């Protein structure tokens, strides 16, 4: 759908169809599962491609290669990251513990630091930071 | 500071009545009227005419393209410039 | 001896679906353009 | 005979400069003369009938009275020149190709 | 780069398949059947369309619809797993649905 | 309008020429053209249809007995059948 | 009296390949007709 | 040159690279060197 | 990069150990804070997916 | 209501009919109908009965002595017997 | 060969097999197969049958605890039952 996925798409396919081949063959499967440190038997592999393999071919190529990663892409942009950074381990509520904060600046052992910005991005001015403030706040 | 004295010099000729510019599936952004009942007139006209024209030039041989377009009413000129990002008119009577 | 019982049938008619496409010269020779383009890329 | 005199608009037309090409063209999309072989006669017919009835609806749509007395499509190669005398009774698009680039 | 149609068809004697619903021995069968039509009457292409859906009439289907053609557009409500739509000779093209 | 060949009541061919034209008249491309003539005439009469617009094509097709029309205007080319 | 079948449609095979754009039936692209048409359109003053 | 071919490419560097993350440790090692050394010629 | 490139709990320890490692790079020597906290918030990410996948 | 072919008492077929095309209107789904078609006329008059739906199927039945239906009625095909 | 619902002996539901799939090949119309093969499957096993045979089809229908076959052959699925 967009445009560098086709880029990391066509340098993944070329990972896997090691040889060249034009075709994923089961071996080279095997190759790159046992690189990754698996070595699962010789019928669930052919049941995998069997559901992967949608030509009757028995060796999937860059249609079924994007096929796959486009279901499992787009069925599963800045929303989350920025949304699970804080205030998405709290679920649309609103109310950050402060106490959060003060574990993330206990681990990382950084040397000097104030907490003087909770106290000036406070805009509901009450203590803690609703969503929409804490984007505000990034 | 080029495309803006290209457009005052081209909008003060002795015939020129409007120029348009309009994106790929429309919204025309900078045009020139003092009132706006009749830009979108043309903004959703006329390039079904340009890339019908690139249709009627390009299915003869393909190698080829279309770079502009004219048509000449009574009344009027229509000069488009079409091409990949955009489509652009000018409005000029002789 | 034996009884009676009842079952129901579904029968599903083979999928269908709708396929819209323009052939013109200009389509064919843009993509012989694309499948040459990747017959390079193979062998590069 | 006028027979002669429209010939004579073909090689009048024709001795210009890079000109390739003169065809005349009715309503019902059939060429009636040619300088051209068949098929590229037939797919320019069909083609430009369908693309300047359309160009004509726009102009008219776009004003009540203003009609057009003139055409003028532009390639890299050759520059299609169509015009077409809307009437009862006549109307025949005549399109010439022509280019500069040639001799 | 090359620099006319001639030389265009020198190169495009491929026969690509532009998209397409079927089996690997289904579209090796069909794609041969069809280029074996299309170099067998270049001319009159109705007969090719005779000879392409009455073998796929005799032996695959019951129903089926061949469209062979130089520009064209279509519409068509088709059964999945049987659409077939190639390019034959770099001009040439074949929308095949049943 | 231009018909070279249609086996269908005409009472319904009068339908497909009225259902053709304005379709022809008010798109101005040619795929749309096939959406509209089959898709309007089917929410009309029956629920299958097929259809064809262009120039120079080819075609084998099974007849339905009383669907099967093929319009000629302006040397622009529509099939269309059951 | 005991037996049925749903009213089975009936369907043979017909062909259409689309050439030249004369009036009707009156002319025919594979033939001489075009000439003579060409000829009364084209000696109209 | 020597006041900003440094800190363009001591701005242009890439700490961590692509259990066995110890190596990317012992990669970190390396580069620090190479910041350290670079401001050392700055100053 | 490491948000681009993300029992669990062992590696997510690791990877936080190698951004403090990052931060001890620096040592050797505000959008400190924030860089941490969208790292974090990635590294979080990555756990609930994989307690949604095991469902 | 088309009946192309039976041989049974007539005011069960009116009931046969109104039986048909009520449970036609007040369903929406292909299995149901034959559902309702057999439990309505079932209970009604006797515990076996044997009821069909659907269009483009076929079937020979042995002749019931006097219990025999089949529909014909807005492409919608039903057969019901004894 | 596909076969999806049934409670019959498996020497019977082979049976069934090869009488309905030669039979299927044999003939073209589908009224007299689902009499070819119920006449000869009352001769062949059992004195009393019902079967249908065709495409887009509801039912709704009693089997005797031993007797069901659901075919889906040839996209011409064949139900059969006691």
């Amino acid at each position: 759908l967009t445009d560098e996925e086709m880029d990391m798409c066509r340098k993944a396919f070329a990972m896997f169809d090691k040889d060249g081949s034009g075709t994923i063959d089961t071996k080279e499967l095997r190759t790159a599962l046992s690189a990754l440190g698996q070595n699962p038997t010789e019928e669930d592999m052919f049941v995998m491609i069997s559901q992967v393999d949608q030509d009757g071919s028995r060796c999937i190529e860059f249609k079924e290669f994007v096929r796959v990663i486009q279901i499992n892409k787009q069925m599963s942009a800045d929303t989350l990251d920025a949304f699970v950074a804080l205030g998405g381990n709290l679920d649309k509520t609103g109310r950050i513990l402060v106490d959060k904060l003060r574990s993330i600046c206990e681990e990382f052992e950084l040397t000097v630091n104030v907490d003087r910005l909770v106290k000036d991005a406070d805009r509901d001015l009450n203590g803690f930071l609703s969503y929409d403030e804490f984007r505000a706040l990034l | 500071s080029d495309i803006e004295s290209t457009l005052t010099r081209i909008q003060g000729h002795k015939g020129v009545i409007g120029v348009i510019i309009v994106n790929n599936q429309g919204v025309p952004l900078r045009s020139t009227f003092e009132h706006d009942a009749m830009t979108k007139q043309y903004a959703d006209l006329v390039p079904g005419l340009a890339d019908l024209a690139r249709n009627l030039v390009r299915d003869l041989d393909p190698q080829n393209d279309l770079e502009f377009l004219r048509i000449r009413s009574h009344k009027h000129e229509i000069m488009v410039a079409a091409k990949d990002d955009f489509v652009l008119l000018v409005i000029q009577d002789p | 001896n034996y009884p009676l019982r009842d079952r129901e049938t579904f029968t599903e008619p083979p999928p269908t679906a709708t396929v819209s496409g323009a052939c013109t010269q200009w389509e064919i020779y843009d993509e012989y353009i694309k499948d040459l383009e990747r017959q390079r890329i193979d062998e590069a | 005979v006028d027979i002669a005199a429209v010939d004579e608009t073909f090689k009048r037309l024709q001795s210009h400069k890079g000109v390739l090409g003169i065809i005349v063209i009715n309503a019902e999309g059939i060429a009636i003369r040619t300088t051209f072989d068949n098929d590229l006669t037939v797919q320019y017919a069909a083609l430009v009938s369908h693309f300047t009835v359309k160009a004509r609806s726009a102009v008219r749509k776009l004003d009540g009275d203003n009609d057009l007395k003139f055409l003028r499509i532009r390639s890299k190669k050759h520059e299609i020149m169509i015009a077409p005398e809307f009437e009862r009774s006549h109307e025949y698009y005549l399109v010439v190709v022509q280019d500069p680039s040639r001799e | 780069q090359f620099e006319d149609m001639e030389a265009f068809l020198r190169v495009a004697k491929y026969t690509l398949v532009k998209f397409t619903d079927m089996h690997v021995e289904m579209k090796e069968e069909a794609m041969d059947i069809c280029i074996t039509a299309v170099e067998k009457y270049p001319n009159d292409a109705e007969k090719c369309t005779q000879m392409i859906k009455d073998q796929m009439d005799k032996k695959f289907g019951a129903p089926w619809h061949v469209v062979v053609g130089k520009g064209f557009s279509y519409e068509i409500t088709y059964e999945v797993r049987n659409l077939l739509y190639i390019y034959v000779g770099g001009r040439t093209a074949v929308l095949l649905w049943k | 309008a231009v018909i070279k060949n249609a086996d269908m009541s005409e009472e319904m061919q009068a339908d497909a020429v009225d259902c053709a034209t304005q379709a022809l008249e008010k798109y101005n491309i040619e795929k749309d053209i096939a959406a509209y003539i089959k898709k309007e005439f089917d929410r009309k009469h029956n629920p299958t249809w097929h259809c064809i617009v262009g120039r120079n094509f080819g075609s084998y097709v099974t007849h339905e007995t009383k669907h099967f029309i093929y319009f000629y205007l302006g040397q622009v080319a529509i099939l269309l059948f059951k | 009296h005991e037996a049925n079948t749903n009213a089975v449609i009936l369907v043979n095979k017909a062909m259409s390949h689309v050439e030249g754009g004369w009036p009707k039936d009156v002319d025919y692209t594979e033939a001489e007709h075009t000439i003579r048409y060409r000829k009364k359109v084209e000696k109209d003053e | 040159n020597r006041v900003d071919s440094n800190l363009g490419a001591i701005s242009s560097t890439l700490l961590v690279e692509l259990e066995g993350f110890v190596e990317q440790n012992r990669f970190q090692k390396k580069q620090a060197e190479l910041l350290a050394i670079r401001n050392e010629e700055v100053r | 990069m490491k948000r681009r490139l993300g029992t669990l709990e062992e590696i997510q320890a690791a990877i936080n150990q190698c951004a403090k490692k990052v931060l001890t790079i620096s040592k050797q020597l505000r959008r400190w804070v924030k860089a941490v906290l969208r790292l974090t918030g990635s590294v979080e990410g990555i756990k609930t997916q994989v307690g949604e996948y095991i469902r």
